[PDB]
RNA sequence: UCAUGUUGCCAGCACGUUAUGGUGGGGACUCGUGAGAGACUGCCGGGGUCAACUCGGAGGAAGGUGGGGAUGACGUCAAGUCAUCAUGCCCCUUAUGUCCAGGGCUUCACACAUGCUACAAUGGCCGGUACAAAGGGCUGCGAUGCCGUGAGGUGGAGCGAAUCCUUUCAAAGCCGGUCUCAGUUCGGAUCGGGGUCUGCAACUCGACCCCGUGAAGUCGGAGUCGCUAGUAAUCGCAGAUCAGCAACGCUG
RNA sequence: UGUGGAUUAAUUCGAUGCAACGCGAAGAACCUUACCUGGGUUUGACAUGCACAGGACGCCGGCAGAGAUGUCGGUUCCCUUGUG
């Protein structure tokens, strides 16, 4: 399709952060594969609970990892019983004592991961994909600062057979201005018929942030 | 031009053949040289992939190596 | 850049040892693309040569040659109703001095002395006299940009 | 790119000739690199996600 | 001398952390060196964007390597001991030359 | 002037003489002038009969020359042949022998490029 | 003394300048035997043809970078800023004849999937 | 422009005395990059609706979006990717699973495409002159020295490195001599010996080295492509996948 | 060099003007292999869950064997009594 640029991978370095921040010397791919690793673990039961960002930082080779949530109360029950038990695994599973850190989401959903992230699980909840969307939609602007959003969806929507495509926009949302700081998310369904590919911009604004 | 190869367990099979002065069809795997003189009179079966092609060891077969002495590629390529 | 009206064009120095701007076009000219300095030299042996083989500053010879070389009319390759039909164009001075001096090259690297700076030599002397390739070629353009004056008055 | 040939690649070889990269997030052995041991599909796809710390757009 | 060759993928990172540096060693007390940057290091990886064949519009990737030369003269031990006891930034990397 | 069989012409230098010889190459031009005492730049023309004895004798005892060049190159062709060597099999159909591009290209062993129908 | 920076497009070039009869002062060499293409030799005397001042000003280049061509221009470039620094009534001399107006045209950046930059290869599309 | 002197440059200074900033010191200058300034028709004149816009001049390094990049609205072509990946569905579950041996994947009687080499004297051979930057480098640069025709062998300094190796970074170019417009000192194919290294092993199935190879091709037919300035074009260097390289490739 | 056509055990697969053919393939003597020939494993090379024995497995070696694989040589549990 049209050769749009990821506004994250576009204008990371312009408004846009890092997940990840640290340095390494001769040391790039063992952190790259710890990274992919621990996201990894971190995937399937954050998501389902409504998980919205993973930083991994690197403190002096002990540990920083910071997990945003947009529930509290699931990924922390009773105190022990599960963030200290998934704290051990991933001491476990890495090489490092890890003081695994927590933090909530200040509003709802807001985020466009978490807006694909609810869309997606309202498909697979065989609601109608429309109010769904629209739904969701509404449920997406939200960002307090909210200035434009852009929601897509594509694949087997409605489990037909046909990789049908939805597109709505609203308000400034420039991709092209690198001003933008135009948050990107993609969560793809998996429906008994099969994937729904799920894409939000969210466009909070003109600032240049430099 | 250090060392070629020595066909080590092909070194092992043709000792023990030869040391009983036993000529035998050794079905070699080994396809890597036929550098050594003393594979003389042993017909290698070498295992181009299909089957062991027997291929026999001369006094000027040495400078060029043990595999396709015994072809792999099949080959007509027009009408056959 | 056209379509849009005249395109503007780099701007030629005089020759440092000789000091024309035809003699540094001549340069460019039989300048085989990736090498000046020793394109330079050859066409710099070539005017000395051209000099004592003609007595006089080898800028007058050069411009008594291009004069020798210099067209008068071009014929472009319009098509009109699907026939091949000539309109000559007067030619601008230098659209002219440009074609003269690619003949100039063209017909010089032909020449079968010794070394191309052999060759331009003898390339100058033949147009400045005019008995060269480049003046016949000028010869035989001007006689048949009037062969078809016929499709002469089209006016493009 | 069978979970087969994954574990027979990152299984121990009989030869030092044996080993190549058979990149082992996706499964694609060619074009896999040492500074990132990894494929371009891939890679594009880390990139473009901001995970990685420290590689943005080159313009010059 | 300690030679702090400190490396950051940001130039504002390494200058914020060459400057707070700079600070610690003349509240301590020390000789600083003015910041002297290391030119660059640079590697150009092309890539085919494409899960198949479509060898037009490929992509080169980059990465910002800014290092800065602090050559700190007269070290102390609260310097010392300061220099690996706190760093904020934890994307910087310190080599003692 | 006179050789082991490869003419010297009238305008070639002495190791352009030599270089066209099967025995001889620019690079063994230069090493037997410099090894004999011939000029790399005087011509066929200037040659003496003693030097010319001499530049046989040293080639020949030396070197390997047209003679010993044939002897060497296609009696380890056969050889490679004869041991059954894919060398030798590249050798038969007309194939470059390292084993480099014989598909498309190669023209000098398998022939030109033609056109089947 | 006075020094100038002379850039080029990767040929920079540092000069110390002073009056004198006229000296040039390579990185070890002098201006017969650094430029014998003897066409370098008015080029870089350009800003000292157009002001009267070859031989009555010196120079002590040392260069970095670049080539030939490209320090003979650097070199160029030195002496015109430097005609700027000794009189400032030869900078709108330099600058009505055309001089002290740097050259970004460099090799530009190479294009992915082209021979060359602003060189699309020979094809035939099928 | 400010800052900035180390590993870097070295005018203003000394010490090298050969090995060059190389060294002590030197911020002065790039350089090195942190900040900033500086093209915004900034000023003026001219048409134009008194408008845009346009032209021209001037200040200006940049002039009329400075330049080079980085900008993919809506959608476009079931183009391509279930062999990047998951994926709905079908099939085997004891095989299409599965490890290994060997081969092929490099095979060729050809068609096409793309490139290097040429087809020369602008050049071939031989020798000398001076300039690049980016780099890349820890089991990697790996030098000096040497055996070496030359691979290659030692060998490890300085090297996680503006320091040391990549040469105190080139080539084309400059010069001198030859060659004398030719199957040529073109041009390299082509393969043979022997080795040389990596590699368990280089026949398919690496490359290189000493030698020799001297073909076609004497500038290309129909027809065709690219290129608006650092552009066409030439030459050289580096980087990636690379233990060995098919790379004449790709990225610069 | 890659693609098409043809052999082949494979000459892996797809991509087939734009948008295939100096392509995925920024790297095929083993490997890459996806293909074939042949030899082994078969809850399998790889795993997960239920057990059931269990204190062994598993390792360091030898041998045969193209190698997979198999033979055993020697170690033989760490929990804490439920058994993991």
């Amino acid at each position: 399709m049209g050769q749009k640029i990821n506004p994250h991978g576009f204008r990371l370095g312009i408004t846009t952060e890092w997940k990840s921040r640290w340095y390494a010397d001769k040391q790039y791919k063992d952190y790259v594969k710890e990274d992919v690793a621990i996201r990894k673990l971190l995937a399937t039961g954050l998501e389902r609970a409504g998980i919205a960002d993973v930083e991994i930082e690197r403190t002096r080779d002990r540990v920083r990892v910071d997990i945003h949530t947009a529930r509290p109360g699931i990924v922390i029950g009773r105190r022990g019983t599960e963030a200290d038990r998934i704290r051990a695994d991933l001491e476990k599973l890495t090489g490092k004592q890890v003081q695994l850190n927590i933090l909530e989401v200040k509003n709802p959903e807001s985020q466009a991961q978490l807006v694909a992230q609810g869309v997606a699980e309202q498909l697979s909840n065989r609601v109608a994909f429309r109010r769904a969307m629209r739904k969701a939609i509404q449920s997406a602007m939200r960002q307090p600062n909210v200035k434009g959003i852009r929601v897509q969806c594509s694949g087997r929507l409605g489990g037909a057979e046909m990789s049908r495509s939805e597109f709505y926009r609203e308000g400034r949302v420039p991709l092209h201005t690198l001003r933008a700081d135009i948050d990107y998310g993609l969560y793809e369904a998996k429906t008994t018929f099969g994937r729904i590919g799920v894409k939000v911009w969210i466009y909070k604004g003109d600032i240049v942030g430099g | 031009k250090k060392g070629p190869f020595v066909d080590d367990h092909l070194l092992k099979k043709v000792d023990v053949q030869n040391e009983k002065n036993t000529k035998q069809v050794i079905k070699t795997w080994s396809r890597r040289s036929t550098i050594i003189p003393d594979f003389i009179g042993h017909t290698f079966a070498v295992h181009d992939g299909r089957k062991h092609v027997p291929v026999f060891v001369t006094e000027a077969m040495v400078g060029h190596k043990l595999g396709e002495f015994a072809p792999t590629r099949t080959f007509k390529g027009h009408i056959k | 850049m056209p379509r849009k009206g005249p395109a503007p064009k780099r701007p030629l120095v005089n020759d440092p040892v000789y000091g024309s701007q035809l003699v540094t076009q001549l340069v460019n000219k039989v300048l085989l693309e990736g090498k000046k300095s020793l394109a330079e030299r050859i066409v710099y042996g070539a005017l000395e040569q051209a000099r004592e083989k003609t007595g006089t500053d080898p800028v007058v010879t050069l411009k008594r040659a291009l004069d020798n070389v210099k067209p008068a009319l071009e014929v472009r390759s319009r098509r009109v109703g699907g026939a091949t039909y000539q309109v000559p164009v007067e030619v601008r001075p230098d659209r002219s001095t440009t074609l003269a001096l690619r003949w100039l090259v063209n017909f010089s690297r032909q020449r079968r002395e010794k070394t191309m700076v052999e060759r331009l030599a003898n390339e100058i002397l033949d147009a400045s006299n005019g008995l060269g390739a480049s003046v016949k070629r000028r010869e035989d353009t001007h006689k048949m940009a009037e062969a078809n004056r016929a499709f002469a008055h089209y006016r493009w | 790119a069978k979970k087969a040939l994954v574990h027979k690649a990152n299984k121990k070889p009989k030869f030092a000739v044996r080993a190549y990269t058979r990149c082992n997030k996706c499964g694609r052995p060619h074009s896999v690199y040492r500074k990132f041991g990894l494929c371009r599909i891939c890679l594009r796809e880390m990139a473009h996600a901001g995970e990685l710390p420290g590689v943005q757009k080159s313009s010059w | 001398k300690i030679r702090i060759r400190l490396k950051a993928y940001d130039h504002e990172a390494i200058d914020a952390s060459a400057r707070k540096i700079v600070e610690t060693v003349t509240r301590t007390g020390a000789s600083v060196v003015g910041p002297v940057p290391l030119p660059t290091e640079k590697n150009v990886y092309c890539v085919i964007r494409s899960p198949h064949k479509y060898k037009d519009s490929r992509e080169h990737f980059e990465m910002r390597t800014h290092k800065r030369l602090i050559d700190i003269l007269d070290p102390t031990p609260k310097t010392v001991d300061a220099l690996m006891r706190i760093d904020l930034p934890a994307s910087v990397d310190v080599n003692i030359q | 002037a006179r050789l082991v069989g490869v003419d010297l012409p009238r305008d070639k230098r002495m190791e352009i003489a030599l270089t066209y010889i099967y025995g001889i190459g620019r690079t063994r031009s230069n090493e037997i002038l410099a090894a004999t005492g011939i000029d790399k730049n005087m011509r066929t023309k200037d040659l003496t009969d003693d030097q010319v004895t001499v530049l046989r004798d040293y080639i020949e005892g030396n070197l390997k020359v047209e003679g010993d060049l044939r002897r060497e190159v296609q009696a380890d062709i056969r050889r490679k042949i004869e041991i059954g060597c894919y060398q030798g099999l590249r050798h038969r159909r007309g194939l470059p022998v390292r084993g480099q591009r014989t598909k498309t290209n190669a023209r000098t062993r398998k022939g030109p490029k033609r056109t089947i129908a | 003394p006075i020094q100038t920076v002379g850039r080029r497009k990767e040929a920079v070039v540092r000069v110390r300048l002073v009056p004198g009869t006229g000296q040039f002062n390579l990185d070890g060499r002098t201006l017969e035997n650094y430029f014998p293409n003897k066409v370098h030799q008015q080029l870089i005397k350009a800003p000292l043809v157009t002001v009267d001042r070859v031989d009555q000003f010196d120079i002590y280049a040392h260069l970095d970078g670049g080539g030939p061509s490209g320090q003979a221009g650097a070199l160029r470039l030195a002496i015109a800023r430097a005609l700027i620094l000794v009189q400032p009534e030869d900078r709108p001399a330099l600058k009505k004849a055309g001089f002290l107006t740097r050259d970004p045209r460099a090799i530009e950046r190479k294009k992915y999937g082209l021979k060359k930059a602003r060189k699309a290869p020979q094809y035939s599309k099928r």
